[PDB]
């Protein structure tokens, strides 16, 4: 019964933590998933694809900026 | 051809009647647990 | 006092001493299946091309007309026939009967009657031998699939030309056209069928490896272990507790189907139910109740469509569909 | 790829040489 | 027992709620990371920068359309390590370039190695022959050829299947359209083994349940179903019947496993585009004679329809601007 | 020539099936 | 839609279809209550 | 022949008389109280 | 346990318990009536007056407009009140049936053979089962006569083949000729002539229901007053599971038949409430396109069949057996008469085919009815196989398994 | 707290499952 | 054009393993080991008794 009373608080705490991880937009920044308003930008109307292997990190940074 | 139709019709009816009258020939008795 | 001829005929038909059991269902099964077998062999070896499309462009399906075993098929009936009954005596000539795909109708109808009578014959022999009669229920699933692929899909589509061709490449063509028109891959019943077939192969390999693993030593060294089993013996040929302990330790502490009865019921039931559901999925897609459509399900804030994998699948379906709809 | 299968087969036959004619009935 | 190795060996083989063993040191972390990595990808990680697709629950996908998509074509056959020269430790850029796919595939590869080692380990502990490990080599061969050998022969990891339901459905139609995979005799042997395995599962389970003896106690020395009755039934129904119980169960092992192994050999050929695409004599005949048409020639037309209509969106890294006149149509043929 | 080979192979397969059915090893029950 | 004197009975109508199907789940919980005798 | 019903009538008659000959020496006049009739008069 | 059946097959414990069997059957009937009334209440609650019935997923209201309740000329829906009283009546009858079934299952007379010899029965007592079958056959014939009373005396039936676009028409001259009525039953089931599905007018419908009601009535008194003959007694299995299996086979046949019926026939299921059929929609597209091309100012839109029939060309030529109330006025002796096409095409046919063009994400109620009742028919055939096998094996006595002491196969000589 | 195997193994599955379940629930309230 | 080497592939690919199986069965019949309805070996090189004596 001692473990039940600590599961009664940690399970809602973990569920709320997962809920706030998405509702605050932290999931988009952590995983690089674009929000619905940033699939396309004003200066980029095409699908943003990585075209170079070893410059992939830089290419993503100069394209996802703003 | 009409003759081919006649032969096919009588063959089909022959086999169907074999099936039908065979299952009417006391089929539930033809089992190994028959009570003598 | 002499036995009537019908009594001797009934005794011979339902005799369990025949090499192949005939039975009353076999009185329908043997002449229909032998009719469809000889007709299929003749039409596969030599048959003129069938104008399946109905617009005087024939499709060659026989070996003598330039195709191999893979591309050979008994081409479905013509689109002009539709679902009309087309026996050999209702055609003006044998040439016109072969030109319109009559062999397909003959073989398909005789085969369908033969497999239904095969179900009945399986019940019949189970009855004469004094065993439980549910093997025919297990065979009812591939029969249902064949019925949906050969009879029921033409009924829903309104033409026997849409039935599955009696060939290998024709089967692949049927699969591609069906995917283009109905998206069977996204149908939940085809998912249940794939689950049934994949799981049936899994459970067959699993059960076979479990029994083969725990065989009790009865033969000498490098001799075939199959001589350790005697046909008609009473004792068990494998160690059931060792196999159960292995399967229990493999996944979690108590997971082995300790009762072999429910294990074998599960083995007999899983792919049968899966094939039942995929047969009913194919049959329901005949009446345009297609699979899941997740097209254009993701859009951005400005309304632009972001594709998913379903969109790529739809592009493949659209390509097959536009190459199939010949001047729609 | 086929020789990967032979490695599994001949590897199993080595480590299970005592029981490859069958196991005990108990 | 004697040394420190012996105490660890005794602890790993101890009868607990789940067996660990020495193979569990490789199986348990690799399998947990592969499954956990897949669940992470289908929930949060997108495929926008590799495929131009939304493939996560965060973007609106459901379970059927979410996937862990393959890396970008520019990555090649890179291992795409988190510390590698492509991501350089940045886990956010690692997710965007498809590094989670190589994470799931590589940890899944060592996971199935650890599971097959686990099958060997428990068989030696219980004391039975290792036939379950041989039977699992079928799924190992399918996973290795399809998810590793096929992209390694292709241009990049991009053309491997993506870990998703609808993504696998694309991979089926991709290999049909581009390789004519249904016409490959090795896939045909695979279909025979897999459909035959489902037949063997259904027919053996029904036969045992129906030839049952009127009485399963776990310690039953006697068989619960009549093999003589079952042999008599199938000899008169089908013509032939099993008479050896041991041969019947090896056959239940052999048919689906040989189907996995035969189809894996054809996938290796498909990795190098050594495909069974065409019958040359039938293709030459249809070229000179436009009236000639078989079901194989109609299938090659559908393969051309698959290829040209998906290539623009299936392979977005290449431009593939196809005007409507060059798109193949049955109407304008 | 090819169609002759295909027909020979199929007919030989059916002959093998016929022999496997009717000239099989007769099952004997152990005594 | 529904006649004017019975328009107040609109919300109860939408759950009317689901009563026959929930009788099937009632048989399962009844057996689960007795422990599947 | 001509109206195709004589082929139907004629064939089921011929097999019907064979079945009626078998049915003649069946002592099925008495009614039984069972799930199925196990009485079959086999002449030989 | 006591009966040997587990919880997952617990309804098999009611085979020899007639009182609880009656309670279970009456409760299931109450559930059926409850669904019927609640579904038509749900359909009238969501019914939009401007849209057609087939555009809002209605399956029970179209069954009511076919009977001539709350329907005007041309297929228009006028009043929702008759559907409402049908729903309310089915709800109240369902409450009564549910109470009766609950009573007979729980607190009623268990094994009522001793208390009520008229209602009690044994599965092997062939006289009693034939009596019950005859009573229910009489009730079925009375129901068919109730449909004929609706068709010929009370209001009428919606005739989709009425001139001008269809109307509720009271039929006064039913087709009583048994040659036509039973030639429908003996009709081939293939293309062209579609067995019973090919009924194309109200007269054959009401006449066939007259013949069916008369046949069911006389068969009911026949089965009440007689006993099964010697051949029937020696052929069948006399047990409850066997009777269930026979009913399952019959019900499976009827389910598949009704699936094809709602898919193809547009007479008992008019295209004004159930929507067009597949062939109907295809010929509608072809006909409307031909109307546009003719209004623009042989033609490629039509083709000459080998039987001298003028029919639509293209892929639509496989549906040349389609008959619709908006094609028959323009169809003469040789089919689609060219003179009749551009001379007297009324504007009600023009909108109907254009309306059927769009109903070629949408699933028609015909598709739902066809697919659902086909699924049910197939699985009822599977249930027939299961229960027929189990009834035969349980009657013979080896449904529990093979006896070890006397195995039947061991007594037979070797096969080869 | 720390069992030999059980506590670490079941928390390795339960802790991310509940966190993911909370994250899935929050996705149902995103308007797109 | 009939592929000459393909004919040998079909013929010799069928003939040679069929020959090997037929030769193995025929010498097995001479030793009385061509039936599976016999007991296991009573001694090395000595086949077991058949089920029907
Ligand atoms: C069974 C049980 C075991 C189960 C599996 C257990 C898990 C093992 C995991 C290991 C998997 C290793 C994958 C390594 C990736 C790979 O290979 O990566 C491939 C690289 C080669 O890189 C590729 O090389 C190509 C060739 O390039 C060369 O040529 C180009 C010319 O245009 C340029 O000049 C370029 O600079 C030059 O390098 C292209 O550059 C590609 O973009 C680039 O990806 O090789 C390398 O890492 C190493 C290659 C040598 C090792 C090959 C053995 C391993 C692969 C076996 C399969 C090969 C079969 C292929 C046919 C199928
Ligand atoms: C009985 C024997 C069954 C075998 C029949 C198979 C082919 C049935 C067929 O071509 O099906 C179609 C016909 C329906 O006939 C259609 O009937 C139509 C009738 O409509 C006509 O009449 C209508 C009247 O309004 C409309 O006006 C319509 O426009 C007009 O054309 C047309 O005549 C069509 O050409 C004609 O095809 O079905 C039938 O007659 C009845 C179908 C019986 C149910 C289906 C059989 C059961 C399924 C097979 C078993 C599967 C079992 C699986 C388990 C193993
Ligand atoms: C009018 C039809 C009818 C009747 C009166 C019976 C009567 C009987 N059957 Mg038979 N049966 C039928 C149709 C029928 N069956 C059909 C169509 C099939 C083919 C599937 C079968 C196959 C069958 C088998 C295989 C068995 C029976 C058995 C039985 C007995 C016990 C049944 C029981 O306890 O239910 C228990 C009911 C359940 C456990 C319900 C299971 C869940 C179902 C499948 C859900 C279906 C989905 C539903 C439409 C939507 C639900 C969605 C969601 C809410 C879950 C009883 C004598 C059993 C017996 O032992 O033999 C005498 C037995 O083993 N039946
Ligand atoms: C159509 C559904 C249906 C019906 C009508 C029945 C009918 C019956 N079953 Mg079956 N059953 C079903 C489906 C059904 N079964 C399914 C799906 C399963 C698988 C889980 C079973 C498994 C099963 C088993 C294992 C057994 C039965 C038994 C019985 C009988 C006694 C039940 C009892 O004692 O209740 C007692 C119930 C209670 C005390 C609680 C429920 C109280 C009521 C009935 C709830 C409903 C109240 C209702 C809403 C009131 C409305 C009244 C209002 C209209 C005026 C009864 C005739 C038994 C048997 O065969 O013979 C004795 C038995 O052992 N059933
Ligand atoms: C066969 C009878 C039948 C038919 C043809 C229809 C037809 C229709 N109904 Mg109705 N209905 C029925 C019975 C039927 N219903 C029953 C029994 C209920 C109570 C649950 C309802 C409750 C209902 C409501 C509340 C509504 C409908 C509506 C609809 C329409 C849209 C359906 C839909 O949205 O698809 C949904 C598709 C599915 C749910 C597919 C899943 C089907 C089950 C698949 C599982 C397979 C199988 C059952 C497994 C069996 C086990 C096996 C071993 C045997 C459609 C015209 C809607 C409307 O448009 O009309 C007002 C509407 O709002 N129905
Ligand atoms: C199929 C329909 C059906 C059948 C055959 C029966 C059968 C029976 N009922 Mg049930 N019952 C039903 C449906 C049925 N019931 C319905 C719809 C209700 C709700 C009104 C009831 C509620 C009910 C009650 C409250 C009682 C019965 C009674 C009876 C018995 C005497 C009836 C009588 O004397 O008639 C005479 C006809 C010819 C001689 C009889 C065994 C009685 C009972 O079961 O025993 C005391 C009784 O008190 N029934
Ligand atoms: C619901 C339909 C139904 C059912 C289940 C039965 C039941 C039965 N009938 Mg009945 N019958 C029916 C409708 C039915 N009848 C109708 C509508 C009529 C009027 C034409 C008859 C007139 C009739 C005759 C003349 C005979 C049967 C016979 C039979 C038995 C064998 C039927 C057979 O093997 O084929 C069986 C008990 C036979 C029996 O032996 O007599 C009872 C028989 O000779 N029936
Ligand atoms: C989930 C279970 C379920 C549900 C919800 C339905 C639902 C439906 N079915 Mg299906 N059915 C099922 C299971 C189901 N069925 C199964 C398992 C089978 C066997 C496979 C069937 C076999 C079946 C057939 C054969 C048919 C249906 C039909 C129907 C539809 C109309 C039903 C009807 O009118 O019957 C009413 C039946 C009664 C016995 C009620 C009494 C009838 C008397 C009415 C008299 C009215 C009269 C005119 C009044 C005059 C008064 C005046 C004189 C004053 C309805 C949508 C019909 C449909 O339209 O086509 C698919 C149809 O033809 N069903
Ligand atoms: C035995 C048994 C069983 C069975 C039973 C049953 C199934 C029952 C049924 C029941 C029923 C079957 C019921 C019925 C009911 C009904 C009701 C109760 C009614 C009411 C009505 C009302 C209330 C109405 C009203 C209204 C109106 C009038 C108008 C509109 C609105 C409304 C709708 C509101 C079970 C399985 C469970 C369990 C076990 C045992
Ligand atoms: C309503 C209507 C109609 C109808 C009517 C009528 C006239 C009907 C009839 C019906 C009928 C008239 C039916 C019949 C049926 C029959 C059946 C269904 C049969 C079956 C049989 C059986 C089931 C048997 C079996 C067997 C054999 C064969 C052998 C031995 C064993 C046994 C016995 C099992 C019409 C369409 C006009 C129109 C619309 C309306
Ligand atoms: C990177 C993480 C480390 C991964 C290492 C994975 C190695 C796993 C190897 C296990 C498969 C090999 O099988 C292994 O089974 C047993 C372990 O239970 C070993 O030990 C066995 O030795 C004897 C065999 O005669 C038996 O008496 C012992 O009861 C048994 O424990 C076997 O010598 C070995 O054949
Ligand atoms: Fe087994």
């Amino acid at each position: 019964i001692r473990y039940w009373i600590i599961h009664s608080i940690t399970i809602p705490s973990l569920f709320v933590a997962g809920f706030l991880f998405v509702s605050t937009g932290l999931a988009y920044d952590a995983f690089g998933t674009p929000r619905p308003n940033e699939y396309f930008t004003q200066d980029r109307q095409q699908i943003p694809l990585v075209n170079d292997r070893f410059s992939a990190k830089q290419e993503l940074e100069d394209l996802t900026k703003g | 051809m009409f003759t081919l139709k006649i032969l096919v019709y009588t063959v089909v009816i022959f086999f169907i009647s074999l099936f039908t009258f065979g299952f009417l020939s006391s089929d539930p008795s033809r089992n190994p647990n028959r009570k003598d | 006092e002499s036995a009537s001829f019908w009594e001797q005929f009934c005794a011979w038909i339902t005799s369990t001493e025949n090499r192949l059991y005939i039975g009353w269902f076999g009185c329908l099964m043997f002449p229909t299946l032998l009719t469809a077998t000889s007709a299929y062999i003749i039409a596969f070896i030599a048959a003129p091309p069938v104008d399946i499309d109905g617009i005087r462009e024939p499709v060659a399906g026989s070996l003598l007309y330039g195709n191999n075993i893979i591309s050979g098929a008994v081409v479905p009936s013509s689109n002009a026939i539709g679902v009309h009954f087309y026996p050999i005596w209702e055609a003006a000539s044998i040439d016109e009967w072969l030109y319109n795909g009559g062999p397909y109708q003959l073989v398909v109808f005789h085969f369908f009657i033969g497999v239904c009578a095969y179900i009945g014959r399986e019940w019949e022999l189970s009855y004469r031998l004094g065993m439980r009669p549910w093997i025919c229920v297990a065979f009812s699933a591939p029969v249902a699939a064949a019925a949906a692929v050969f009879v029921i899909y033409p009924i829903g589509q309104g033409s026997f030309s849409d039935g599955m061709p009696l060939g290998i490449s024709g089967t692949f063509n049927f699969m591609l056209v069906f995917q283009a028109e109905h998206n069977i891959l996204m149908h939940p019943f085809h998912m249940l069928g794939v689950a049934g077939v994949f799981g049936g192969s899994l459970f067959s390999a699993m059960h076979g490896s479990l029994v083969t693993s725990s065989l009790i030593r009865e033969t000498s060294e490098n001799e075939s272990l199959n001589y350790g089993y005697k046909f008609g013996q009473e004792e068990e040929t494998y160690n059931i507790v060792a196999a159960h302990g292995y399967f229990g330790r493999l996944i979690f502490q108590y997971a082995s189907f300790n009762n072999s009865r429910a294990l074998h019921f599960f083995l007999g039931a899983w792919p049968v139910v899966g094939i039942w559901f995929t047969a009913m999925g194919v049959a329901t897609m005949a009446f345009n109740l297609n699979g899941f459509n997740f097209n254009q399900s993701v859009v951005d804030s400005q309304g632009r469509v972001i594709n998913t994998w379903a969109d790529i699948l739809n592009r493949s379906n659209l390509g097959m569909e536009v190459m199939h709809e010949r001047n729609a | 790829l086929l020789f990967f299968l032979g490695h599994l087969w001949h590897g199993g036959r080595t480590l299970f040489r005592d029981v490859f004619a069958g196991i005990g009935a108990e | 027992d004697r040394g420190v190795f012996d105490l660890i060996d005794d602890w790993l083989k101890r009868d607990r709620f789940v067996f660990v063993g020495w193979s569990g040191l490789l199986l348990f972390p690799c399998a947990f990371l592969a499954v956990g990595g897949w669940l992470t990808g289908i929930t949060f990680v997108t495929s926008w920068y590799t495929h131009g697709l939304a493939s996560s629950f965060l973007e609106g996908c459901n379970f059927l359309t979410a996937a862990v998509s393959t890396p970008a074509n520019s990555m090649g056959h890179s291992l795409l390590l988190l510390w590698g020269p492509e991501a350089q430790g940045d886990i956010t850029r690692w997710f965007q370039i498809g590094g989670l796919w190589t994470f799931v595939a590589l940890h899944g590869s060592f996971g199935v190695i650890g599971f097959c080692l686990r099958q060997f380990e428990i068989a030696r502990l219980v004391g039975i022959r290792p036939y379950n490990a041989i039977a699992f080599s079928g799924p190992i061969a399918v996973f290795v050829t399809v998810f590793l050998v096929y992209p390694l022969g292709q241009a990049s990891w991009f053309f491997a299947p993506s870990f998703g339901v609808a993504a696998i459905f694309r991979f089926l139609l991709f290999l049909q359209g581009f390789h004519n995979w249904t016409l490959n005799p090795f896939h045909m042997m695979g279909v025979a083994g897999i459909l035959g395995g489902a037949l063997l599962c259904a027919i053996h389970g029904a036969t045992v349940e129906n030839t049952l003896f009127e009485d399963f106690t776990p310690t039953q020395s006697e068989e619960t179903y009549s093999m003589v009755t079952a042999n008599r039934f199938w000899s008169q129904i089908f013509g032939v019947a099993f008479s050896n119980k041991r041969w019947l169960h090896f056959f239940m092992l052999f048919v689906p496993v040989a189907g996995m192994w035969t189809s894996s050999l054809g996938i290796v050929g498909l990795a190098l585009n050594l495909r069974s695409y065409d019958f040359v004599s039938q293709e030459l005949r249809a070229a000179e004679d436009p009236e000639f048409e078989t079901f194989y020639t109609k299938n090659n037309l559908l393969n051309e329809g698959i290829r040209s209509w998906m290539a623009a969106q299936d392979q977005p890294h290449e431009n593939f601007i196809f005007p409507e006149e060059v798109l193949p149509r049955g109407n304008a043929l | 020539m090819e169609a002759l080979v295909y027909t020979f192979l199929l007919i030989g397969t059916l002959i093998v099936i016929f022999f496997a059915i009717f000239f099989r090893d007769p099952p004997r029950i152990v005594k | 839609a529904l006649p004017e004197p019975y328009t107040a009975f609109r919300p109860i109508v939408d759950v009317m279809p689901a009563i026959p199907v929930l009788f099937l789940l009632l048989a399962f919980v009844w057996q689960a209550s007795v422990g599947f005798r | 022949d001509d109206s195709l019903g004589f082929v139907l009538i004629g064939v089921t008659a011929v097999i019907g008389l064979a079945w009626a000959q078998w049915q003649s020496y069946q002592d099925d006049g008495d009614d039984f109280f069972d799930t199925y009739d196990s009485r079959r008069a086999a002449a030989a | 346990e006591s009966t040997g059946f587990a919880w997952w097959s617990g309804n098999a414990r009611l085979i020899n318990v007639s009182g609880k069997l009656l309670g279970a059957h009456v409760a299931h009937a109450g559930l059926m009536v409850f669904w019927c009334g609640a579904m038509t209440l749900f359909e009238v609650a969501h019914y939009i007056p401007e849209k057609p019935l087939y555009e809002q997923g209605c399956i029970l209201i179209p069954h009511l407009t076919t009977l001539g309740w709350g329907v005007g000329p041309g297929g228009e829906v006028t009043d929702v009140y008759p559907f409402f009283v049908v729903g309310v009546l089915h709800l109240i009858s369902s409450a009564v049936l549910g109470f009766g079934g609950v009573y007979h299952s729980l607190i009623g007379p268990d094994t009522l053979e001793e208390s009520f010899p008229f209602f009690g029965y044994d599965w092997r007592d062939k006289n009693k089962m034939t009596t019950i079958l005859g009573i229910h056959l009489i009730l079925l014939g009375i129901g068919s006569f109730l449909l004929v009373a609706k068709a010929c005396f009370v209001g009428g039936l919606y005739d989709t083949w009425a001139p001008g676009g269809g109307d509720v028409r009271i039929v006064t001259a039913p087709t009583l000729n048994p040659l036509i009525i039973f030639g429908y039953v003996l009709k081939s089931p293939f293309g062209g002539d579609g067995w019973i599905i090919s009924v194309n007018n109200l007269e054959d419908l009401v006449g066939g229901h007259i013949w069916l009601g008369f046949l069911c009535v006389v068969g009911g008194i026949w089965h009440i007053l007689t006993k099964p003959f010697a051949w029937a007694r020696r052929t069948f299995v006399w047990s409850g599971e066997a009777y269930l299996s026979y009913s399952l086979a019959a019900l499976s046949v009827m389910g598949l038949t009704a699936s094809v019926f709602v898919w193809y026939n547009n007479t008992a299921y008019p295209s004004e409430f159930f929507g067009p059929t597949g062939p109907e929609a295809s010929q509608s597209q072809a006909f409307t396109f031909l109307v546009r091309d003719q209004r623009l100012g042989l033609g490629k839109y039509l083709m000459r069949s080998p039987s001298g029939e003028i029919i639509f060309g293209g892929e639509t030529m496989r549906f040349w057996d389609m008959r619709a109330p908006w094609v028959e006025p323009l169809r003469g002796p040789n089919g689609l008469d060219l003179n009749k096409i551009r001379n007297d095409i009324q504007p009600w046919q023009e909108r109907r085919a254009a309306e059927y063009m769009t109903h070629a994400n949408y699933v028609s109620p015909r598709s739902w009815l066809t697919t659902s009742h086909f699924f049910l028919g197939f699985f009822l055939w599977v249930g027939h196989l299961w229960h027929a096998g189990r009834a035969r094996a349980a009657a013979a006595g080896f449904e529990k398994g093979i006896n070890r002491e006397n195995e039947p196969v061991l007594s037979m000589r070797p096969l080869d | 707290p720390i069992f030999t195997f059980r506590w670490l193994t079941i928390h390795a599955l339960a802790v991310p499952t509940v966190f993911f379940l909370g994250a899935i629930t929050s996705m149902q309230f995103i308007q797109r | 054009e009939v592929s000459f080497g393909a004919f040998l592939a079909v013929i010799l690919g069928l003939f040679i393993p069929v020959v090997f199986l037929v030769t193995l069965y025929i010498q097995s019949e001479a030793q009385g080991t061509a039936t599976n309805f016999r007991l296991p070996d009573k001694a090395p090189g000595v086949p077991g008794d058949r089920y029907d004596a």
